[PDB]
């Protein structure tokens, strides 16, 4: 029934089509779904635009006419020129009529606000298409009509703010940039009549929605006016007296405010300087007088959340800010204008005590501005010492919980380990961290005072609270620096020690984590104090090894990272010995390191490896750093050694437990690499073959069952455990081989046994079975000594580039990490070896190509940017050739599916995000035929002999153009490839160039002049 | 749950086969508690999403009931239930349940029978 | 007590997903299009009683966009996605406020900077201001981790009832009832069908 609207072989029902607009608006499920169906058709049919006029005119469903307006709106954006001129007139008249007529009628004109605004926003697409050049009288008449009717005045209003937008806000994506231009000259010729109404509107009233109206289209114009117009006229009183009074206008008249403190304006200028205070000087008087006193309790009225309150609070804040950051100098030094420079910091201060975390980035980020002033200004911080003095309260007690601190309060008053990381609190405990530091800088007694006194009322228990001793913890270990060796040595013995009283005295599980995960923090970030403290650092350890036995999950994962987030500082003290002590703590550690991280997760005990690993490696005497490593690794080892016996004895390892076993040796040496590098090699060389002929049986392994249970086999515990081993192996030699120094050894000792072990696997396995892992160890194998195997290189190839490309040449998604580790390796074989794709055959070759291309088309930023670099690289690499069979034989083939395809996704509206590298790699495609770079010509007796390539590129680059997009006129692709080939060695002005094409392609009768601009 | 004595809680992600596509789709995580009535000693598992709350099951651990390993892993259980009223009218639903460790997923299995054996008398 | 909620932002944001996430629990991983826009009730429990937001979750890709702002007459409430590990979609944000505020006028809106669960984030925390000169509520959320789900939506809640201590509260739960062939085929399909992201701490 409701399809009926789709046949427009017989007129349209209007009715028919409102009871479909109504279902679809007013329905629900099935008979909803089925409308918005039917509209969508409705809509995209391309000759719907001749109905809307007799929608408009019949239809009783203000939703019907919206629909119409927007069949209107598509019309005129993409199709506009298309039309016969009278169509073109008809249109416009029946769009301005409706808007005469709903304004004219009271009751539309105030029920009607969304029919009318989208009537308006498509006035303003004639505009953008007829305005000035075939609509001249439109402002005058605009302006002369005004006066004739309050209901139109105000709809003018609106009118000119969408016209506004569209010319300077929005005009950048939408328009060439010679049309934008045209749009700009002609708002800016005629917006001297436009300010006088609007100033007249202003002066002869108060409060209304007409004055709003006008209001809202003043905020659009400070964009872009000259600035004569606001400070040469009487409107910043008007502004920041009168409209600040009614508060139906404060809202936009404070956003108006807020732009005028962003206006370009003469800076020598003292009469100009003068009235920047006075409309600030008038502002806060008003918000003192008729909105709420400086000392009114924001916190409290934002959280009471009445009206507009919070809004304004914002705006508020956004107004204070603003102003103060460009301004405040001008209030500085004239002691009449202290008490509004503090007021106004008071206001801020009471803002920043709101709880709304978006707010408070917001008032913080001004706060930093002032603060990093102050450190540098002569003669100004103390100005702001009574200002500064509050906000140190204000950030001691607002401290959000940093990382480290792993504890957090459950909802049942249960202090429990996270569940995730606190992503989103990162930045602002950076920018809290900063301010702080800069204010403690500032007054660094007062910052101790404060804090000293606050711990204080923790231990006598006066202020005892788990909120107040965690704010003050993290505040004092945010400061760390900030105070000289001397002065902190006596400020954290202090704070230390009442920290140790506060852990006597509160006791009870949730309590000790609290405390402990407070202590640890301090501690954690104070690595100066620790390195000139030798018995305490040693304590502190010897603590966090206890807290590594704790039932408590939470204080034990911490313990771990401070041990490690400690020992990253202060290394050099573990592996020295001490005075007074027998050996250096490294000893002490290894010795005792079954013990103390036998209660700890796998992923733990690596970690505390790791940790071992940094202070090792201090040691910088071969020999004794080698007995070291040998003594940290005797427990993985000893385990290593007795499993190669049973494997080697039978592949039977088919042990769940075993292989968890192996999965942790393996993940143990990952660890200690990790922070030994280059150091690890001697650790390396004692598992190297035992460890690749376990992936070779592991490999088996995981072949054996595949092929007796399937595909499935690869989901299971056991082979997902088996993988790991592989993947491990892989990670561990990856990891050596990203931080070696002698690479020698790296190519005569590692690289041939690992190609051996690893490439004919990846390559006969199923697709399923393959480990992207392996392409990622190739990657790191081909970056650091790919110079150095060109055979290697061209093993790797063969055994991992078609079967890979086939796994990922089908769609988009399916192996997401074989895709992206797989242009990676393309990416450096074709930097650092690229004769490796030289020795390819040709059809290999093609692939290559193929694959390249393939990248480009991808939405998925990781492997589309590493194809347009692949492209651009592999130019390059043909271009160093000179005049050589190999590259003539590649521009031949190729250089022409080089810029089609590069075309392509420039001009598909998918491929936004690539824009930059896409004109990268097409300005230096086209600049090799305009620097005569390619030696033989591109085409085929297709063209007469003595053609040159540039000639030849035109006419491949017009042709493959007009049949691309068929609705452009010859001249339009024509003055678009002249310009574009004339601006190659110019991407700026070449880029601007593509970025009018785009626009042009989307609508028909582009001015081919626009390609000009200049 | 004023009337009812929870026996046992773990946190847990659960699962509902949609037999159409042939995959497995998440209902919830959060904690699965087992609830025995006061009233009547009948055993109910009830389990709520974090952070909104909502019911994502609420079934009696029927006798009937058998736990089944997934091919895919050694920390959760498979099961057909004949009637949860977690959306509303009682459904039939293949679940599937998930827990942090082996551990807890060998423990869930034995409360679920003890629960099993309680609903039996 | 119902309320129309649009959502917008870029095609590939992550919104139907969002969605889904709050219908069911699941998370769907693959990415089908939304062809104009879909319409589903969504209802929260509170403290204040319940609240049903109708939400329209329209078309993101330009060529998918049916009705465009169409969709947002008489919208009462907002949420603008975009994807934090693509800039392109921030930049877009400012786009899909303008078309949005143009119909509604004063709404309660939200942004939200969608899959912060991956690890190569590119639109930087510091970057996100757009919301502040707008009155836009403006979070970091993960569809696929849960990061900060629930929090549009409580916020909006908070907005539209106008009750800023508003909280979800646990439904009450009914007790339930006490009630085979193809059963045993059913099981042995469920059971050797791999359950999704086995190495998810959960
Ligand atoms: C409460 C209960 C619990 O079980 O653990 C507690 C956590 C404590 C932690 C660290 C503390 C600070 C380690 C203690 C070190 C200590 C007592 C070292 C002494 C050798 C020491 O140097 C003493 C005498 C002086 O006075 C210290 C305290 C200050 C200094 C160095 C003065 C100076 O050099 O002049 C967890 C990491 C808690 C949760
Ligand atoms: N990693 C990650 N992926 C997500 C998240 N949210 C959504 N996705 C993924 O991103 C893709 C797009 O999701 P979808 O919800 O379809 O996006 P959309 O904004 O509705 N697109 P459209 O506007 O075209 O209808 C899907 O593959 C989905 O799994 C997230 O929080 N994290
Ligand atoms: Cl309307
Ligand atoms: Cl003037
Ligand atoms: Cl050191
Ligand atoms: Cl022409
Ligand atoms: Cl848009
Ligand atoms: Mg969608």
């Amino acid at each position: 029934a409701m399809e009926g609207i789709l046949d427009f072989s017989n007129d349209l029902d209007i009715a028919l089509l409102d009871q479909v607009v109504s279902t679809f608006y007013q329905g629900s499920g099935v008979q909803q779904k089925q409308a918005q169906e039917i509209l969508t058709k409705f809509q995209d049919n391309p000759d719907a635009w001749q109905k809307a006029d007799q929608i408009l005119q019949f239809s009783t469903n203000p939703q019907s006419k919206f629909i119409a307006l927007s069949i209107l709106d598509k019309l005129i954006t993409r199709k506009w020129k298309l039309l016969p001129n009278d169509h073109r007139i008809g249109i416009r008249n029946f769009v301005v009529g409706m808007i005469i007529s709903m304004c004219q009628d009271d009751e539309v004109f105030k029920t009607q606000k969304n029919l009318i605004n989208k009537s308006d926003l498509t006035l303003v697409q004639i505009l953008k298409q007829e305005w000035p050049q075939n609509w001249p009288e439109f402002i005058p008449e605009l302006i002369g009509s005004s006066s004739s009717s309050v209901n139109v005045c105000e709809n003018n209003m609106i009118v000119l703010k969408l016209l506004s937008e569209e010319v300077f806000d929005f005009s950048a994506e939408q328009m060439t940039q010679a049309k934008a231009l045209h749009l700009k000259n002609s708002m800016s010729k005629e917006f001297e009549q436009i300010f006088k109404l609007c100033f007249q509107v202003l002066e002869q009233g108060s409060s209304s929605s007409l004055i709003v109206a006008t209001l809202e289209s003043l905020l659009r114009y400070l964009h872009w006016i000259p600035y004569r117009y606001i400070y040469e006229t009487n409107i910043l009183e008007l502004l920041s007296t009168k409209f600040m009074t009614s508060p139906d206008t404060r809202a936009i008249t404070l956003k108006c405010l807020t732009e005028v403190s962003n206006l370009k304006i003469p800076q020598d200028n003292d009469l100009i300087k003068r009235q920047t205070v006075l409309f600030f000087q008038n502002t806060l008087q008003q918000i003192a007088t008729s909105v709420m006193p400086v000392t009114a309790d924001l916190k409290a009225t934002y959280a009471n959340a009445n009206g507009n309150d919070q809004s304004f609070l914002q705006d508020l804040a956004m107004f204070l800010t603003t102003y103060l950051a460009r301004n405040r100098a001008l209030l500085e030094s004239d002691e009449s204008l202290r008490e509004l420079l503090l007021n106004a910091h008071q206001y801020l201060i009471q803002l920043s005590k709101i709880e709304e975390r978006e707010l408070f980035k917001t008032t913080l980020d001004y706060w930093h501005n002032l603060v990093a002033d102050l450190f540098y200004e002569p003669l100004k911080k103390h100005i702001y010492e009574e200002i500064c003095s509050q906000l140190r309260l204000v950030i001691i007690e607002n401290m959000v919980r940093p990382e480290e601190v792993l504890v957090v309060e459950n909802d049942e008053g249960e202090i429990v380990r996270e569940f995730v990381k606190e992503s989103d609190t990162i930045q602002l405990y950076k920018s809290e961290r900063e301010v702080l530091v800069y204010l403690t800088h500032l007054n660094v007694i007062d910052t101790e005072e404060i804090m000293i006194s606050k711990l204080a009322r923790q231990i006598d228990g006066s202020e005892w609270s788990w909120h107040n001793i965690n704010t003050l913890s993290w505040a004092i270990g945010s400061i760390s620096g900030t105070m000289s060796e001397d002065t902190e040595k006596r400020f954290v013995v202090t704070v230390i020690k009442d920290l140790l009283d506060l852990c006597v005295k509160k006791s009870g599980k949730d309590n000790e984590a609290v405390v402990a995960s407070d202590i640890m923090y301090v501690v954690g970030q104070y690595p100066r104090f620790l390195k000139a403290h030798w018995n305490f650092l040693r304590t502190v350890i010897l603590q966090l090894f206890e807290f590594m036995h704790e039932t408590h999950e939470g204080v034990q994962d911490m313990a771990c990272d401070t041990f490690i987030k400690i020992v990253q500082k202060c290394k050099y003290h573990f592996v020295i010995q001490q005075p007074r002590e027998s050996e250096p703590f490294i000893q002490t550690i290894i010795r005792d390191i079954q013990k103390t991280t036998a209660d700890l997760q796998p992923q733990q005990v690596h970690t505390f490896y790791k940790a071992c690993g940094i202070i090792i490696s201090e040691e910088r005497s071969v020999a004794e750093r080698n007995r070291l490593l040998s003594d940290l690794m005797q427990l993985p080892n000893m385990a290593w050694d007795t499993i190669v016996e049973q494997s080697t004895a039978n592949p039977t390892l088919l042990d769940s437990e075993t292989v968890k076993i192996i999965a942790n040796i393996i993940k143990t040496n990952v660890a200690v690499c990790t922070s030994m590098g280059a150091d690890f090699y001697p650790q390396l060389g004692h598992i190297y073959y035992n460890m690749l002929q376990l992936y070779r049986a592991v490999s088996s392994m995981i072949s054996a069952q595949v092929a007796a249970e399937g595909l499935i086999a690869t989901k299971t515990p056991k082979v997902r455990g088996l993988r790991t081993i592989k993947k491990e192996i892989l990670k561990l030699v990856e990891t050596y081989i990203s931080k070696a120094r002698n690479l020698d050894d790296v190519v005569k000792v590692l690289v041939e046994p690992l190609l051996n072990a690893v490439l004919e696997d990846y390559m006969n396995n199923v697709p399923d079975a393959r480990d992207a892992e392996v392409l990622n160890c190739m990657t790191t194998v081909v970056e650091k000594v790919g110079h150095m195997i060109p055979q290697g290189v061209i093993l790797i190839l063969q055994s991992v580039f078609e079967c890979t490309l086939d796994m990922i040449n089908k769609d988009f998604t399916e192996y997401p990490e074989h895709r992206v580790e797989f242009y990676k390796l393309l990416k450096v074989i074709n930097e650092k070896s690229f004769a490796a794709f030289l020795e390819l055959p040709p059809a290999a070759f093609k692939l290559f190509v193929d694959a390249i291309c393939w990248a480009f088309k991808h939405n998925n930023r990781d492997v589309e940017v590493n194809g347009l670099q692949i492209a651009l690289d592999l130019v390059k690499n043909i271009e160093r050739m000179g005049n050589v069979p190999f590259a003539n034989e590649f521009h031949k083939n190729y250089f022409f599916i080089f810029v089609s395809e590069t075309f392509f996704v420039l001009t598909d509206s998918d491929h936004k995000s690539g824009f930059s590298k896409q004109a990268l790699l097409l300005m230096k495609l086209i600049s090799l035929v305009y620097d005569n770079k390619i030696s033989v010509p591109l085409y085929q007796a297709e063209v007469p002999q003595g053609t040159s390539n540039q000639v030849y590129l035109s006419q491949y680059l017009a042709n493959m153009l007009s049949n691309a997009f068929p609705h452009l006129t010859s001249e339009q692709i024509a003055s678009f490839l002249s310009a574009l080939t004339k601006q190659c060695k110019d991407l700026v002005v070449f880029k601007g160039t593509l970025r009018d094409f785009l626009v042009q392609i989307k609508e028909v009768g582009g001015d081919p002049t626009d390609y000009l601009f200049a | 749950e004023e009337d009812e004595e929870v026996l046992y809680k773990v946190r847990a992600k659960l699962f509902r086969f949609d037999k159409d596509a042939k995959e497995w789709k998440e209902r919830g995580t959060g904690d699965c508690k087992f609830l025995k009535n006061k009233k009547t000693n009948k055993v109910r598992i009830l389990m709520r999403r974090d952070k909104t709350l909502k019911i994502c099951a609420n079934h009696i651990i029927a006798p009937e009931y058998t736990l089944k390993p997934n091919v895919g892993s050694d920390r959760s259980w498979v099961y057909a239930c004949t009637a949860d009223i977690a959306e509303g009218e009682a459904e039939a639903f293949t679940f599937a349940i998930r827990f942090g460790s082996k551990e807890n997923a060998d423990k869930f299995k034995e409360e679920f029978e003890k629960a099993q054996e309680i609903n039996k008398k | 007590v119902q309320f129309k909620l649009v959502l917008v932002g870029d095609g590939g944001t992550g919104k139907t997903t969002f969605v889904k996430r709050h219908l069911t629990g699941e998370f769907e991983k693959k990415y089908v299009a939304t062809l104009g826009v879909e319409v589903h009730p969504l209802v929260f429990h509170t403290n204040r009683g319940p609240i049903k937001f109708n939400v329209w979750d329209t078309a993101g890709q330009e060529k998918f966009g049916g009705l465009r702002d169409g969709y947002y007459i008489q919208a009462q409430c907002a949420i603008i996605m975009f994807d934090v590990t693509s800039r392109v979609t921030y930049k877009n944000v400012p786009n899909w406020h303008r078309d949005l505020v143009r119909v509604c006028e004063n709404i309660p809106i939200v942004l939200c900077g969608n899959k912060v669960d991956i690890k190569d984030r590119k639109v930087k925390a510091k970057s996100i201001v757009f919301h502040r000169k707008k009155n836009l509520q403006y979070y970091d959320i993960s569809a696929k981790s849960n990061y900060n789900f629930e929090k549009p939506f409580l916020w909006l809640a908070r907005k539209l009832i106008g009750d800023p201590n508003l909280e979800f509260v646990a439904m009450p739960a009914l007790a339930p009832p006490e009630v085979a062939a193809q059963y045993e085929h059913d099981l042995e399909v469920a059971q050797t069908t791999a359950l999704p992201d086995e190495d998810d701490d959960l």
